[PDB]
RNA sequence: UCGCUCAAACAUUAAGUGGUGUUGUGCGACACUUA
RNA sequence: ACCCCCGCCGUUAGUUGCCAGCGGUUCGGCCGGGCACUCUAACGGGACUGCCCGCGAAAGCGGGAGGAAGGAGGGGACGACGUCUGGUCAGCAUGGCCCUUACGGCCUGGGCGACACACGUGCUACAAUGCCCACUACAAAGCGAUGCCACCCGGCAACGGGGAGCUAAUCGCAAAAAGGUGGGCCCAGUUCGGAUUGGGGUCUGCAACCCGACCCCAUGAAGCCGGAAUCGCUAGUAAUCGCGGAUCAGC
């Protein structure tokens, strides 16, 4: 159940305690940052590409 | 009297647009306090590299959100038209209030 | 007239406003022997004054902020040095060899990832 | 005791306040 | 003095002496002192005869304590026992009532480690 | 390290008497990085020194650490596949290190309640010629002369 | 804990009200082990599910403040 | 408090075998190997 | 090596800060005023074996001065041709095989939380360099519109209610803790230790039996720094003490 779940994640038919976070890009079930709305994986992928504005390689 | 906020990401583009306003306001009106850099609010995001299990070698980024402040005193009519027309922003979301 | 110098260590800054007089030392209000209580490093910060042979002859006034309690003391130590050396070129020829003019690069380093404390790694195992 | 459910640092470690710990 | 019927916390802090009393601890110890104006520092070895019956009878008749308290504790368990709630069956086999890590430790109720 | 000898850490001289040996003692006392706490704890015993005997804490400290300074010790070493307990002189630094160290431990061995009184009484028996730390010194020197046979491998 | 208005299902009270409305049997296969037992519901038999089947667990005075799940095993050998 | 035999559990091994090492039962005062 | 942080200082800007210099003092940088100085970030210089002594053919090493800092100054980013037929078809994409009124779809309840046992990684202790408690002081970084909560009242309290400010260097989370002065404690399974269990409450959520966190009263367990074995770490490191976020209804 991968496809039927990504659709159900956007449904929110019953109570709000089912509208769990869900990555947008690859539709991951966990590790979904709320700010980006993406999973940790696709997040890094884009960041290397430069498609993430203001997101620079951290070094300190 | 008037106060302008110049939020944005790239400080190179923030410096060009902030310096532009300082020349346009002073060279055509009353006094204007130069660019006042504020504490850059940064979003440091840490995370793991590999897709599966690798609680190490992880990689992390940071969202540089800059801040620059510029105050113009006397409401010059030349400065209002100058900034309304001669402007070249881009990724710099500015917000101005009295 | 006055002797000024900048103090700093572990992000604990300390302005040093010194004025020749008695020995009354105020730092961010309060007295020196008052603010620092039960700390031997206190009398150590006044080391620059004992090196110049003028302990009780100067009213100090320092603005030390940020950092820890002791980091301030080290900020005062270097601050007083820059203060008395400001109006004294010859007192640098005997304050420097005694080691005083240094920001003390010694500072806490970043806690590395994968580790626990920038160096200490979790207990290795194989069982 | 950083584990006492009724002490000064007892709540300081648990990130709470309560009675024994001063609260507004 | 024989305070709680049989218990005799002599020769020590008056407040701590009450802690030894079953059903009485650190909190109920200070409470008896602020309701009878007793100094926690003074010992039981040197107190007034009036303060004896005073503090003693007070806490004694006030709240539940001693074996009769313990009887109620087991009484409730007889109730969790007569039917068999999930809480009771943990007392049956000796398991914890929190459903904690039984796959690992929890030796406090399970007794010593029966390697076997 | 295999390359350099790695130079000693030149510590800060005493901030009350003017002597590196005293500060070094504070460090051994220093639990969880509380120098100012241990410093006082040390000066506390210094005053207990003048209380008992009209003697300066300075020389009472020197005499103590001196009489607990191990002259020789046995070190293990391999030879073809066997361990010999070879005795030989210690380095000046190591003697000072062990001396200061044992003393601290000998204080912990004492039944004395307060730490300062433990270091106080211990500093007396040490400067004297008989104490918990001193007896641990006499003990190590015995091992040296005992195995004096294997002293042929001075290396 | 639900101190403001004791939690429980409507169909529970509804099905059990008609049981008191004329004093019927007690058979009632439920699926809400999350609910609190009703006081006057003594003498009935709620067939509480538990993943496996319906447990004919009776009821009485003492068993009231607790849940329906309290008196229904969810694991084998317990 | 020590000496000893035996049967588990754990530790050394990359792993096994064996052994070695501690605690448990009853009494007397490293080496070898790995289709 | 060029990239960033902390290292010396200045250049640019002044709602961060200054009884410092003066007037009111409610004796609080609260008002006036100012930016030199602290700070907030941005640009640039600086250290290069450059100087002297000694060894040396060269490269280079050792010692001394000036300097904030010497021989990469400390840390990070950065981890080659490849190996481990390493890992991942449950992040995703994907060749082929297999299911297709069910290996697909929906809900409710249960289950990853089971316990006679074993191992790894951790928190907190087995206490008088200390435990319980009253007062006082010094951080960095971060986050905050369906969220952070200053002030007033109820109670033992969690918590609730009234209600001001905030697109956030100037409003909130916030007392940093340890530490400084003072008190009881007196070597005791202890004012150490809070695990376990009884009863009564609060918070979020359709729903805290299974299976949440958090108060309060009580019960006050194992537990005297630990065998064979074994781990971390070379300096602002170890050890030790508090703080923040992500994740997130709450945990
Ligand atoms: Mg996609
Ligand atoms: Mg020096
Ligand atoms: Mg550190
Ligand atoms: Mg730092
Ligand atoms: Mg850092
Ligand atoms: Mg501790
Ligand atoms: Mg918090
Ligand atoms: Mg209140
Ligand atoms: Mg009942
Ligand atoms: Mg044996
Ligand atoms: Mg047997
Ligand atoms: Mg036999
Ligand atoms: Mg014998
Ligand atoms: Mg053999
Ligand atoms: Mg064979
Ligand atoms: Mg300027
Ligand atoms: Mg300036
Ligand atoms: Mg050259
Ligand atoms: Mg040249
Ligand atoms: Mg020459
Ligand atoms: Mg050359
Ligand atoms: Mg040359
Ligand atoms: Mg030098
Ligand atoms: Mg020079
Ligand atoms: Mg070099
Ligand atoms: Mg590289
Ligand atoms: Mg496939
Ligand atoms: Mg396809
Ligand atoms: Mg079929
Ligand atoms: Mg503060
Ligand atoms: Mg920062
Ligand atoms: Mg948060
Ligand atoms: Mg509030
Ligand atoms: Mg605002
Ligand atoms: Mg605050
Ligand atoms: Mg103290
Ligand atoms: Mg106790
Ligand atoms: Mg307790
Ligand atoms: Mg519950
Ligand atoms: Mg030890
Ligand atoms: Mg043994
Ligand atoms: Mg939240
Ligand atoms: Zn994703």
């Amino acid at each position: 159940a991968r496809k039927a779940l990504i659709e159900k994640a956007k449904r929110t038919p019953k109570f709000k305690v089912r509208a769990y976070t869900r990555c947008v890009r690859c539709g991951r079930a966990r590790s979904v940052y709320r700010f980006f709305g993406l999973c940790r994986i696709c997040l890094r992928e884009l960041a290397h590409k430069g498609q993430l504005p203001g997101v620079r390689k951290a070094s300190w | 009297k008037i106060r302008i906020k110049l939020r944005g990401f790239d400080h190179k583009t923030l410096d060009a647009s902030a310096q532009k306003i300082v020349e346009a306001a002073r060279r055509s009106g009353a006094q204007v306090s130069g660019p006042i850099p504020l504490p850059t609010r940064v979003r440091r995001f840490t995370v793991i590299r590999g897709p599966f299990k690798h609680k190490d070698s992880r990689e992390h980024f940071e969202l540089r959100t800059h801040n620059r402040l510029v105050d113009i005193i006397n409401p010059n009519r030349k400065t209002i038209e100058q900034l309304m027309t001669l402007d070249l922003p881009t990724g710099v979301e500015i917000e101005i209030k009295t | 007239e006055q002797y000024y110098g900048t103090g700093r260590r572990k992000e604990a800054v300390a302005r040093v406003f010194l004025r020749p007089g008695n020995g009354k030392v105020t730092v961010n209000g309060q007295d020196f022997n008052e603010y620092f209580q039960g700390l031997v490093r206190a009398v150590a910060a006044l080391e620059p004054l004992r090196a110049v042979d003028a302990l009780g002859r100067f009213d100090a006034y320092i603005t030390v902020r940020g950092g820890g309690k002791s980091g301030q003391i080290d900020a005062i130590k270097l601050g007083i040095a820059r203060a008395l050396v400001q109006y004294n070129p010859d007192y640098r020829a005997k304050l420097k060899p005694l080691g005083f003019l240094t920001r003390d690069a010694r500072v806490v380093e970043r806690k590395k990832y994968g580790k626990h404390k920038a160096r200490r790694a979790p207990q290795y195992s194989k069982r | 005791g950083k584990g006492d459910r009724r002490t000064r640092r007892g709540k300081i470690w648990r990130g709470t306040y309560g009675k024994y710990r001063p609260r507004k | 003095a024989r305070i709680a019927g049989v218990e005799i916390p002599r020769n020590k802090r008056v407040d701590v002496a009450l802690t030894y009393i079953y059903g009485i601890g650190k909190a109920r110890a200070k409470e008896a002192l602020e309701k009878t104006g007793i100094n926690p520092a003074t010992r039981v070895k040197d107190l007034t005869e009036a303060e004896v019956v005073r503090l003693r009878e007070y806490v004694e008749n006030t709240w539940k304590l001693e074996g009769e308290l313990r009887a109620e504790v087991a009484a409730n368990i007889k109730r969790l026992m007569d039917i068999g709630c999930y809480r009771g069956l943990r007392h049956r086999r000796g398991l914890p009532v929190r459903g904690q890590r039984t796959r690992t430790n929890a030796r406090t109720r399970k007794g010593p480690r029966k390697t076997v | 390290a295999r390359r350099r000898r790695a130079e000693v850490r030149q510590l800060q001289p005493d901030l009350v008497y003017g002597d590196v040996l005293v500060t070094a003692f504070i460090n051994k006392i220093m639990r969880d990085g509380k120098k100012n706490l241990a410093a006082r704890i040390f000066y506390d015993a210094c005053k207990i020194i003048q209380e008992k005997t009209g003697q300066e804490p300075l020389k009472v400290f020197k005499q103590a650490v001196e009489n607990v300074k191990p002259r020789m010790e046995v070190r293990s070493r391999r030879v073809g596949g066997a361990n010999y307990q070879v005795p030989m002189e210690v380095s000046p630094r190591r003697q000072q290190s062990l001396a200061l160290r044992w003393l601290v431990q000998a204080a912990n061995q004492r039944p004395e309640r307060r730490a300062a009184v433990r270091i106080a009484h211990e500093l007396m028996d040490a400067a004297e010629g008989k104490g918990g730390a001193v007896k641990k010194k006499e003990d190590v020197e015995r091992m040296a002369e005992a195995n004096r046979a294997y002293a042929h491998y001075r290396w | 804990s639900l101190k403001k208005g004791v939690f429980v299902d409507d169909h529970l009270l509804e099905k059990v009200l008609e049981l008191n409305a004329k004093g019927e049997k007690r058979l009632i296969k439920t699926w809400s082990r999350r609910s609190t037992i009703v006081p006057e519901m003594v003498g009935h038999t709620i067939a509480v599910y538990n993943g496996k089947q319906h447990v004919p667990v009776y009821i009485t005075e003492n068993m009231v403040g607790h849940k329906l799940g309290e008196f229904a095993p969810t694991r084998t050998y317990r």
